[PDB]
């Protein structure tokens, strides 16, 4: 990881990729969630550009993941 | 303003100025290279200028 | 003068020596001006600053 | 015990340290930070020095 | 204590086709990077045994500047062409191949005869273009085992830059690299890549070969 | 633990001691 | 030393203090790197007093600015002193010039 | 094929610095054999460096002896070259006695079996008085290159030690007219060095070090 170019240019804000990579590397670091792309030895924050960069994390993505979870959180609260 | 902000400033200037400059008599003049690594392995070699 | 003194010696006048190059044993080409300069050592040292 | 390992330098602290600065960047400025371009994040590579 | 070396690890032979590969050497003492880097440059590029096009022969052409129809191209060309032909031969110390065509279109490496055992590593290379019918070459080239890069000018008949060395281009580096606690010792990273007639790291291994054998009065 | 302490990086032997002392108070034995 | 100057090395390195320079002329009777002994010549001699010059050279000692200066010995033993000339070479001081 | 170079002749011109001459190389090997073992000379020959000094009488390097005109720096440094031989042992602690009037020099050590000073007139210190006295013990060790202080008993005196006896190494590629084959070249170098290390032990053995080290990827 050197230029996020790419990145950028699939979230074609560059204050908005910021605020995405954040909120999917604290995911990724405290919280237990998985990589979605091979790890080669990163810190959390370039993985979450690289998960970014081939288009497969972005801001609807994520929506839609925390309420899935959320979802079957109360799925299984109500078991 | 446009420009840009990495012009390669002095030392630099000179090596590819004074690589990439022409004399009208040196080792070598007049052949024909089949390429760029040609070239590269002659002047390495000191048979070219 | 300067160059009557560096005639005394066995130097070549114009100043400039043909120097090689120690990492690869090449010579240089353009040949290149050695001598004796007198090199103060100021009291800026590196480590008082960091 | 942690912090008399890192005070007395140890071999391990070296490896630990260059884990830890692996994709850490670190901002350097210079002293009359005049526009923009007067601070700059940067990848640390570990010098001797 | 004081004749231990580090001998250095090799850590991969990167490779980026059948004739380009990047060797890694780390660590060496520091400043062996340069000496060993240097000496192989030196041995790789000047003096490696090899076999090339050294003279070709047309039979429609009777000076250099001598110009020929049906052809699409000149004879500077068709000259500069047959450097990269990448011959092979065995153990006769020259021989002199010949070619005769009237085709449309390329005139390659592969219809080149086999009057002997001697080979080639890329049948398809272009030797030149015949757009007309009438178009038609015949020639003779002659192949000598050789020892560097002998120019034309330092050597009815046509004479081509002798390349005999295997290694289109070699060129070295010196990365920084540490061990546990030592200051800086060397990384070497070599990227070599070749003609065709011998893969890269077996170029490497001649190369070691020919310097420790020639320091061999001392050891 | 008022001690004098070498402050961090300052190195090297130690080529001088002086002490000074008031008229009044015994002079101690490396005094 | 310089080894390229202008002359005025000398006029520098003795015209400031830190250079202890002969105050009667005479011949040296024994050096040492901390103190040197001169037997002043009977003609520049008071009339009486007996007198012999001492010179106590200043050994590390430090500046205002945390640097080391001291004072080296440049006379051998027996080795006749003129009146005005050096003997003990200051910091940054060479043979009584001023080398930086 | 190639031929190989031999060890044709060495002039040693003087007591220090010598000239051998390896014959015969092939068209431009001169070149490559030379630089090489020119690195490895200056880089890495086995030394004879002293290493830590004890003085009687003084606490620190930073004092003065009575008697003994130097301070105490300007002895180390004096020591700091002085060419020194060994035969067996790793490190030695030679000891050096003197008083009355004169130049305390390198001839005055203590002659011991194994170490052997190759420059006497190498004056380390001046005694100037009649009861004046200077006795010491001068450590010397083996070891490669250089390493100052910092990086390695309130008497001990440290110094830093610079092991490697080769001062300059130069040389020249002239050809050689010889074998009635013409076209061979001829490589000769001059070697100037402290006078401890013998010109061809160092040629031998700068030859092993590039072989030795040339060896691991030989076969990779």
């Amino acid at each position: 990881r050197v230029t996020v170019q790419d990145a950028v240019e699939k979230i074609g804000n560059r204050f908005d990729l910021v605020l995405v990579a954040a909120r999917r590397a604290r995911q990724m670091q405290v919280g237990g969630k998985d990589p979605l792309v091979p790890e080669e030895n990163d810190k959390t924050t370039v993985i979450a550009l690289r998960e970014i960069e081939e288009g497969l994390i972005n801001n609807q993505i994520l929506d839609v993941r925390e309420r899935q979870e959320q979802q079957e959180q109360e799925a299984a609260e109500l078991q | 303003n446009g420009e840009p902000i990495i012009v390669p400033s002095q030392d630099v200037v000179l090596g590819l100025y004074y690589m990439t400059r022409d004399c009208v008599n040196a080792k070598g003049e007049g052949m024909v290279l089949t390429g760029p690594k040609e070239a590269e392995r002659l002047y390495r070699s000191g048979l070219a200028s | 003068e300067i160059k009557e003194l560096l005639k005394l010696g066995d130097l070549p006048t114009s100043g400039q020596i043909r120097l090689y190059d120690g990492r690869t044993g090449e010579q240089f080409e353009r040949p290149v001006t050695v001598g004796y300069m007198y090199m103060l050592k100021l009291n800026h040292l590196v480590d008082d600053k960091m | 015990a942690a912090k008399k390992m890192v005070e007395r330098e140890e071999a391990v602290v070296w490896d630990i340290l260059d884990e830890v600065i692996r994709e850490h960047p670190v901002l350097l400025n210079r002293a009359p930070t005049l526009h923009r371009l007067g601070i700059q994040a940067f990848e640390p590579v570990l010098i001797e020095g | 204590s004081v004749t231990e070396f580090l001998k250095p690890r090799l850590v991969d032979i990167e490779q980026v086709s059948s004739t380009h590969a990047k060797v890694t050497l780390e660590p060496l003492e520091r400043g062996f990077g340069h000496t060993l880097g240097n000496a192989l440059r030196r041995i790789l590029l000047s003096s490696m045994p090899g076999c090339a096009v050294t003279e070709v022969e047309i039979d429609g052409v009777l000076h250099e500047y001598s110009t020929k129809e049906g052809v699409q191209e000149d004879i500077l060309e068709i000259l500069l062409n047959l450097k990269g032909l990448a011959v092979r031969v065995q153990g006769k110390d020259e021989v002199i191949l010949t070619l005769n065509k009237s085709g449309i279109g390329p005139v390659t490496a592969a219809d080149i005869t086999h009057d002997g055992d001697v080979e080639i590593v890329k049948p398809q290379h272009v030797i030149c273009h015949l757009t007309d019918e009438n178009a038609s070459i015949s020639m003779r080239i002659k192949v000598q085992r050789g020892r560097g890069y002998v120019p034309a000018s330092t050597r009815g008949r046509l004479l081509v830059d002798a390349c005999y060395s295997p290694v289109e281009r070699i060129a070295y580096n010196v990365e920084a690299a540490r061990v546990e606690q030592r200051t800086d010792l060397d990384k070497l990273v070599i990227e070599m890549e070749t003609n065709g007639t011998i893969d890269p790291e077996e170029a490497i291994r001649r190369a070691a070969t020919i310097l420790a054998e020639q320091l061999e009065a001392f050891v | 633990d008022s001690s004098l302490r070498v402050p961090n990086g300052v190195s090297g032997t130690v080529i001088d001691v002086q002490v000074f002392t008031r008229d009044g108070v015994e002079k101690d034995k490396r005094a | 030393k310089p080894l390229v100057g202008t002359g005025m090395e000398r006029a520098v390195a003795v015209d400031s203090g830190v250079t202890a320079v002969a105050k009667r002329g005479g011949v040296v009777q024994y050096v040492d790197a901390s103190r040197i002994v001169i037997k002043v010549n009977e003609d520049e001699m008071y009339p009486g007093e007996a007198g012999i010059d001492i010179y106590n050279l200043t050994k590390y000692t430090r500046s205002n600015q945390n640097t080391c200066i001291n004072q080296m010995p440049c006379v051998s033993l027996g080795e006749p002193v003129e009146r005005g000339d050096v003997l003990a070479d200051g910091p940054s001081t060479d043979l009584g010039e001023l080398a930086l």
